[PDB]
């Protein structure tokens, strides 16, 4: 109820190495707005 | 091609930590991140 | 600089652990536009 | 060629505490960790003690462990006739660079 | 193609309110204002959440102004742009001088002002326009 | 104004709490306003403090709103008070030795 | 999680041998693999192990030169090659591993060579190997 126990987990995916390369990403506005 | 209108004579009250897209830009970055680094093993605290 | 596999994550709470670094080279050419401060108030300079 | 001095069998009657030792020196032991594994004769072996004093999901609470100085102790107390197996305490030795195994203890029912 | 006149109303405010009800008849006017490459087997399925995606849009700047002109339509007037109708204006409702209307303020202004009142305008457009029919 | 007593180097954890369950930004000051401890997003940080070194918080906590501080080697010096600023609730939590 | 080996293996001396050892999971990033043995009769040692996340591998100084460890992990299969088979290798091999992930939890900078093998507890079935 205070020391309550956290079960850290530990999910594991398949891990490749990839490619990150930022791209500008703009935000529109819907139709109204 | 993109639509902009220059406003005449008018005054606006904004404020920059207040911005509610800016939590729409840091949700579409998680949502990014998540789907494009893909990691070998997470740890995440789950706290039940 | 160093390169970590062994990262806290920026997402959520948590670590993360990745695979280890490419073996060719790695270049970074990025334009500095902003800092991040924070001062420690005392009792001055 | 065993490393550890494990003795070669430790024998008491059924539903009775039992030693076994498992002695190093100070760069398998005395700096890290050590575990236990059982193994049936002709099957696969099986973890039973991890982490010094620990005990997997599917291993009764009568297997127990210490790291005392440079050797340690596991201890089965109570013991039922189920057990005839042999046990290998397996640690990472720092100096050799290698996990190191001991020479195997087979407990007897008596 | 709608939503670009959704946006050009925009263009009068900071104005005073008699010119921009002005400038709103010329806007009257100006409110009158392809993807053929070679896709392969993955870009045919990923040009089209392209397409489905911006005629998600036009749509949607057509479907909100049929919305406007279901409304203006209940309340006597559709497609007029100026529009007044039979009902008296109430007293109550931030009395001001007409000329401390039309000549200082801009239409900004009017939100701050009667919009503690704007619902019960909006019931009354409709009981007068069912009253005379 | 609550009280904390330790008696020398144990870990004392004094805790604010906020009612959000969503790991909302904090922090911990002291008497003369210079930082103890922050969070900064998802990560930790310290501030030039002369608990810089010793000062500690539970990182699994945050994601249930409960932020604690734990000082490790409680010294004399320490005896003060402290402040913990979730977005409003300045909590003051004073501590001796 | 289960691992399954390659089969059984008869030879002469001096000729190379091979076991395979699939696993069942996702990714071989999450478990640090080891390879021991067990001559019939008698107890057990540590030949090789390795770790691909890392990419570090381990040998035992008995078993220098003769072993080496290579890990496909498009296929997840840990290979073993013996070279220089001779009459002591009449044994049944064991390919185990143990989970890596307990390491986040160390002082930054962990270490790049050193040895995560400990209380691995996911022994395949094994592979008996016969020299003649
Ligand atoms: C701020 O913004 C800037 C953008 O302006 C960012 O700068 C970018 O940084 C990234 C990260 O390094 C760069 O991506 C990498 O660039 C490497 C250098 O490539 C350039 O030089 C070589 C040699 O002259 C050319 O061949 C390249 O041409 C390539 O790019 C053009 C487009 O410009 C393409 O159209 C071509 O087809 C070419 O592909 C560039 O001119 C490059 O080596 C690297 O590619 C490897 O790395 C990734 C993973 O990192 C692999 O997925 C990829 O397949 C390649 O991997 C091979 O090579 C490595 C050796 O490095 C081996 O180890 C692999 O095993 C494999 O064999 C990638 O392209 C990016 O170019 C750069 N943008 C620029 C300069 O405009 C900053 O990062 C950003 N700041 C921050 C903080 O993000």
């Amino acid at each position: 109820y205070r020391l309550i126990n956290c079960n850290t987990s530990a999910i594991t995916q398949a891990c490749p190495k990839v490619s990150f390369e930022p791209i500008p990403i703009h935000y529109c506005a819907p139709a109204g707005f | 091609n993109p639509q902009e209108i220059h406003l005449e004579n008018v005054t606006e009250e904004f404020n920059m930590w207040k911005n509610n897209m800016v939590e729409q830009m840091h949700t579409d970055i998680i949502s990014l991140w998540d789907q494009s680094l893909k990691p070998c093993v997470k740890l995440t605290p789950l706290c039940v | 600089c160093r390169i970590k596999q062994i990262i806290n994550m920026w997402q959520r709470i948590g670590q993360a652990m990745y695979a280890p670094p490419i073996q060719g080279v790695i270049r970074c050419v990025s334009n500095i536009t902003g800092l991040i401060l924070t001062r420690d108030g005392g009792s001055t300079t | 060629q065993s490393i550890l001095t494990q003795p070669p069998s430790v024998s008491a009657a059924p539903g009775q505490k039992v030693t076994i030792s498992c002695s190093g020196s100070s760069s398998n032991i005395g700096n890290n960790d050590v575990s236990w594994y059982q193994q049936f004769p002709g099957t696969v072996p099986k973890l039973v003690i991890y982490e010094n004093n620990e005990r997997p999901s599917g291993i009764p609470d009568r297997f127990s462990g210490s790291k005392s100085g440079t050797s340690a102790t596991l201890g089965i107390t109570g013991l039922q006739t189920g057990d005839e197996a042999d046990y290998y305490c397996g640690t990472w030795d720092s100096s050799l660079s290698a996990v190191v195994f001991g020479g195997g203890s087979k407990v007897t029912v008596l | 193609g709608i939503g670009a006149v959704f946006l050009g109303f925009l263009g009068a405010a900071g104005s005073t309110m008699g010119a921009a009800s002005m400038t709103l008849t010329v806007q009257a006017r100006n409110l009158l204002s392809l993807l053929r490459a070679p896709e392969a087997q993955q870009h045919l399925l990923k040009l089209t959440v392209w397409g489905i995606k911006q005629l998600q849009a036009r749509v949607l700047a057509v479907e909100r102004y049929l919305r406007d002109q279901q409304l203006l339509g209940i309340w006597g007037c559709s497609g007029k742009l100026i529009c007044c109708t039979n009902v008296p204006w109430n007293s109550s409702w931030s009395n001001r001088n007409l000329s401390e209307i039309w000549d200082n303020m801009t239409w900004l202004q009017w939100d701050k002002e009667i919009s503690n009142y704007t619902q019960i305008i909006y019931g009354l457009l409709e009981e007068s326009q069912n009253q005379q029919e | 104004k609550k009280v904390v007593l330790g008696k020398k180097g144990d870990t004392v954890e004094l805790t604010c709490t906020a009612s959000q369950k969503k790991s909302i930004q904090f922090h911990w000051k002291n008497s003369n306003q210079i930082k103890i401890l922050g969070n900064q997003g998802s990560f930790l940080t310290k501030g030039p403090s002369k608990l810089n070194d010793r000062a500690d918080s539970r990182r699994s906590l945050w994601d249930q709103g409960n932020f604690p501080l734990i000082i490790k080697n409680l010294k004399i010096e320490d005896s003060d008070t402290y402040i913990c600023e979730v977005e409003d609730q300045k909590e003051e939590v004073q501590l001796l030795v | 999680v289960q691992l399954v080996q390659s089969g059984a293996e008869v030879n002469k001396p001096g000729s190379s041998v091979k076991v395979s050892c699939q696993a069942s999971g996702a990714t071989l990033n999450s478990h640090a693999f080891s390879w021991v043995r067990q001559a019939p009769g008698q107890g057990l040692e540590w030949m090789a192990g390795i770790i691909p996340i890392f990419g570090s591998s381990h040998y035992a100084q008995k078993f220098r030169g003769r072993v080496t460890i290579s890990a496909d992990e498009s296929t997840r299969t840990v290979y073993l090659h013996l070279r220089g088979l001779r009459s002591d290798d009449t044994a049944v091999y064991y390919c185990a591993s143990n989970s890596i992930a307990g390491v986040a939890a160390a002082g930054d900078y962990a270490d790049y060579d050193g040895g995560y093998y400990y209380d691995m507890d996911v022994w395949g079935q094994g592979t008996t190997v016969t020299v003649s």
